């Protein structure tokens, strides 16, 4: 049924990747765009997502499936806005993207928009998902 | 979203 979620993020073209990720005891991807990159979220890697370093990824980033990100805003652990705002960290190359990583009770939303998406956009539309998802629960 | 998906497996 999860499915049904990413089809969901990614049917208006504005996105290029998406994860419902479950972070509470043993973290694992329920559901990712094939092919892409939140596909290959590590244990490790959502360890660093919901840590106590709050301040530290910040001047060293951090991994999303191997690739590097730079926190622009974290307000993951805040009450109310649980988002957190990244860029892809395209020290090498050019193309950049805009990430955000939301947190309900037992999930992380992940979303990437195409290259151009404004932030908000992505933000918007990651925020709203689980707000839906908190409310039924999850 | 849609309908709450089952727990995984």
């Amino acid at each position: 049924g999860w499915n049904a979620y990413i089809d969901n993020l990614m049917a208006d073209g504005t996105c290029q990747d998406a994860a419902i990720v479950g972070y509470k005891d043993s973290p694992s991807v329920w559901a990712a765009v094939p092919g892409k990159t939140f596909v290959n979220i590590t244990p490790a890697e959502v360890g660093v997502l919901v840590g106590k370093d709050r301040s530290s990824f910040y001047v060293n980033g951090l991994t999303l499936g191997g690739q590097k990100c730079s926190v622009i805003r974290d307000s993951l652990l805040q009450d109310g806005e649980f988002s957190m705002d990244l860029r892809t960290k395209s020290t090498g190359g050019a193309p950049t993207f805009n990430v955000t990583v939301t947190k309900t009770d037992k999930t992380l939303v992940l979303l990437m928009g195409k290259e151009g998406v404004h932030g908000g956009l992505i933000n918007k539309k990651c925020y709203e998902m689980a707000s839906h998802l908190r409310r039924s629960q999850y | 979203p849609p309908p709450p998906p089952p727990p995984p497996y």
